[PDB]
RNA sequence: GCACAAGGGAGCUUGACUGCGAGACCUACAAGUCGAGCAGGGACGAAAGUCGGGCUUAGUGAUCCGGUGGUUCCGCAUGGA
RNA sequence: GAUAUUGAAUGUUGGUACAGCUUGUACAGGAUAGGUAGGAGCCUUGGAAACCGGAGCGCCAGCUUCGGUGGAGGCAUCGGUGGGAUACUACCCUGGCUGUAUUGACCUUCUAACCCGCCGCCCUUAUCGGGCGGGGAGACAGUGUCAGGUGGGCAGUUUGACU
């Protein structure tokens, strides 16, 4: 079954229409990946489905409420060290807790994506989990998401991360979302055709 | 180099998948003759990091390219600094298993 | 061509397409010729497939 | 481009008004106080 | 184990599921049909058993003000000198049950998780933090145990002993099942009943009917 | 047509209002244009007053059928739909 | 193409209706602690420590079961750790096997429906058809409804005004 549906969803800001006539579906455990040029609503779409931003046109219907939002630059991210399944993530990846401001840039996304995976989520709205990760953590992502509770929607900019960790692709393009199921390697085979 | 008619947006009301690009333009417009790239290739795009993968090979030297990618550095590496236990390891090759 | 059990035969009506163009069309009987004893003997007549389901003895 | 604009009320929620505006010179949702004949007073309206 | 026994058979049969040497305790598991990830479909209510449980408790109270004066005559072991959490720090073998009053609960709570992973933290969702401390001591010793569900939506309830007679556990399971029927939250999706497992402490479970 | 500004500035603003409208111009009709004034609520102004878009005339199309919003309307016996 | 004529078996991958139960460690640790509640004892001649073999996972640390040698020993609070205690109760759907009943799809195979402008016999002096006996095809085909594509092979029509 599906969980979230989108129909003719658009968005208006002070460049031009970013986004128009958007028809897509989230399902029961799909691994959906956003690809698209940066600045093309790659993560504005995530704030539309989160209801973090109110869309100008189009109807966004959802069923299950839990929306885990893991964005880029959450900018003195909180230290509510609660619900200790987070600390399993915070200790596989080898990251200490002690500070936030003196940490390197490499540790802070691994300490934000940590809190995001384990609040409670049947639906992940995460921006870019593949920035400043080493391969022992990049490989740990795919074993998370394969062994995961529900649907994941990510904005990767990686041909590497989507050969393993994708079922659908919601490619953003010339102001229009188009979805394709199955892989990313055969996706460009589909587009060129 | 990826902008629309966006000559005046506030530069972190921008997109934030730009603003790496703003830094990048401000460097490469002016021939600064020394660069250090503390992790460039992660916010960029598959058409954006590719041309930076390409032109930095044709760059005229003195580059310090930190990159957690394994495939970006295959175009921008001659020598390596493998930071490890008890400080640096200045490598000039793979330098594993202590060549005998 | 009519069924021997009930008076079920070919009728006629309209082929109404899109734009409601009324072409003129026929409606056949799903009849399916089988061997039945209409008299004391079996005679192999037309039947219908509405009347063949569980009602009439083969 | 120039768009047709309805200006729905807030005290009543009733629409009551139309004028035009730019999507570029006025990219935000515009608001004015006009007269609501259900509310029988001046009321802040709202593009919907 | 293919057959679902009755309530009148399983009470007489969990007599026979006493294997060890201690006089064992018959307890009931019940699989719920709510969603444990949502906080709205949460059954958390406790009730008194008309024939009891068969075990001695030691309830220590955190009564404040005049409420300590009625707490020392109901049957409680130790009340306190209005603050003995410093005596709780670096020591404190806790005994059975911790209840409190709705005034110092916040103060005790701001002390940390010395009650989090130990399951005795006062919380007024369970009827244990109230102004009626005299009525709260007298019902917990003779019945009521603090009841809440897990992270997968299940409730555990001690209804009694092996040595109780056959007519005691029938009313105990009847009272607890009628309580579960009155404690049903809103927006419950579909079939509410999944499984009843009546067991003793030393023995397997018997999946029996809910309404016989 | 305009230098008493209708042309220029700045402040404050939403009258680019609601119900109308005596009487006129125009015109085969359908339409189109002007309208003092009244009431309700406002804007500016100390007040007088002016404001129902722009300096006037262009910037647009009938009905039918559908959509949206609202309504002391109807609703195929009655209550709803 | 579906559906109706049009059913008989043998496997298949999903899912239910009844059912089996196993899988669980960041470090500290004597270790593999998923958590919520009771908890100072339980397991043993209807066998404990230990050895060994194998189904099974494994983040290869060590667990899990079953069977076989053994002979009275394991194991729990407390001791230590650290965010949290080890003997039952359930679950968590993370990660399997096996059977019953249907469910959808696919492959084969059968024959009794249907078909035979195949043979022989009779009706019968008949290249008709039709009864019987074989043979062949055979759930197809044909045929009826429903549907999509294709379709100038055919049909009704349109193909403006000023000048
Ligand atoms: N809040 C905003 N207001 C106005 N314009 C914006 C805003 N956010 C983005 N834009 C414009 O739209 C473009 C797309 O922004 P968007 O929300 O898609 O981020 P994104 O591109 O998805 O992030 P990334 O660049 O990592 O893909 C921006 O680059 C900017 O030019
Ligand atoms: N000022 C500081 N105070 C405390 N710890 C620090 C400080 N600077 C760096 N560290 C520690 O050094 C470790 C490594 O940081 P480093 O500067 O190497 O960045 P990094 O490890 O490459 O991460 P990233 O790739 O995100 O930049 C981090 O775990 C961080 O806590």
């Amino acid at each position: 079954k599906e969980i979230v549906t989108l129909t003719n969803v658009s968005y208006e800001v002070k460049d031009q229409t970013v986004f128009k006539h958007v028809n897509a579906s989230v399902q029961q455990g799909d691994i959906i990946g956003i690809i698209g040029k940066n600045g093309a609503g790659k993560s504005t779409l995530l704030h539309l489905i989160h209801n973090d931003l109110a869309p100008a046109q189009g109807q966004i219907l959802r069923k299950d409420i839990k929306l885990a939002l893991v964005e880029q630059e959450t900018a003195a991210y909180s230290f509510a060290d609660q619900t200790p399944a987070e600390k399993k993530l915070l200790e596989k990846w080898h990251v200490p807790l002690r500070d936030f401001h003196q940490l390197s840039g490499g540790e802070k996304l691994k300490a934000r994506l940590a809190k995001g995976l384990s609040e409670d989520a049947d639906l992940l709205l995460l921006d870019q989990p593949t920035n400043h990760l080493d391969e022992k953590s990049l490989q740990f992502l795919i074993q998370q998401l394969k062994h995961y509770n529900g649907t994941v929607i990510l904005v990767s900019h990686d041909r590497y991360f989507l050969d393993e960790a994708a079922t659908k692709i919601w490619s953003l393009e010339d102001q229009t979302l188009i979805e394709f199921k199955g892989n990313y390697s055969g996706y460009m085979k589909f587009r060129e055709k | 180099g990826f902008t629309a008619a966006q000559w005046t947006e506030p530069i972190k009301h921008m997109s934030m998948g730009e603003r790496v690009k703003i830094k990048l333009m401000a460097y490469i417009l002016e021939e600064k003759d020394v660069l250090i790239l503390d992790q460039p290739t992660n916010h960029l795009d598959l058409p954006s990091r590719e041309q930076l993968e390409e032109t930095l090979s044709q760059y005229s030297g003195t580059l310090l390219a930190v990159s957690h990618d394994r495939y970006f550095l295959e175009k921008t590496t001659n020598s390596k600094l493998v930071i490890s236990n008890n400080g640096i390891e200045k490598q000039l090759a793979a330098a594993a298993a202590a060549a005998a | 061509r009519k069924c021997v059990i009930t008076g079920k035969k070919t009728t006629a009506g309209n082929n109404r397409s899109h734009a409601m163009n009324a072409s003129k069309r026929t409606w056949g009987a799903n009849l399916q010729k089988v061997r039945i004893l209409v008299n004391g003997k079996p005679k192999k007549v037309y039947v219908s497939a509405r009347a063949l389901k569980s009602g009439k003895v083969e | 481009m120039r768009v047709n604009i309805t200006l729905a009320c807030t005290e009543c929620g009733e629409r009551n008004y139309i004028s035009k505006k730019n999507k570029r010179n006025n990219p935000d949702r515009v608001e004015f106080k006009k007269y609501c004949p259900r509310d029988k007073k001046s009321t802040l309206h709202r593009e919907t | 184990r293919s057959k679902a026994y009755d309530v009148s058979e399983a009470v007489a049969l969990v007599k026979k599921t006493n294997t060890a040497k201690f006089d064992a305790t018959v307890e009931v598991a019940f699989r719920l049909g709510v969603d444990p990830r949502k906080n709205d479909q949460q059954i958390r209510g406790a009730v008194v058993l008309p024939n009891g449980t068969g075990k001695t408790q030691r309830v220590l109270v955190f009564a404040k003000g005049e409420k300590a004066k009625e707490a020392e005559a109901a049957g409680a072991d130790f009340v306190g000198d209005t603050d003995y959490i410093n005596k709780i720090q670096q020591g404190w073998f806790d005994f059975d049950v911790i209840v409190a009053t709705p005034d110092m609960m916040g103060e005790v709570g701001k002390i940390g998780r010395v009650l989090g992973p130990k399951g005795l933290m006062p919380n007024p969702k369970t009827g244990t933090v109230t102004f009626e401390v005299e009525k709260a001591i007298g019902e917990i010793k003779a019945g009521k145990v603090e009841y809440r569900v897990d992270k997968a939506g299940n409730i555990h309830v001690p209804i009694g002993k092996v040595s109780f007679e056959d007519e005691k556990l029938v009313e105990n399971f009847t009272t607890m099942y009628d309580t579960i029927l009155k404690a049903k939250p809103a927006a419950a999706k579909g079939v509410y009943v999944k499984n009843v497992a009546v067991t003793s402490t030393m023995g397997p479970g018997v999946k029996v009917d809910s309404s016989t």
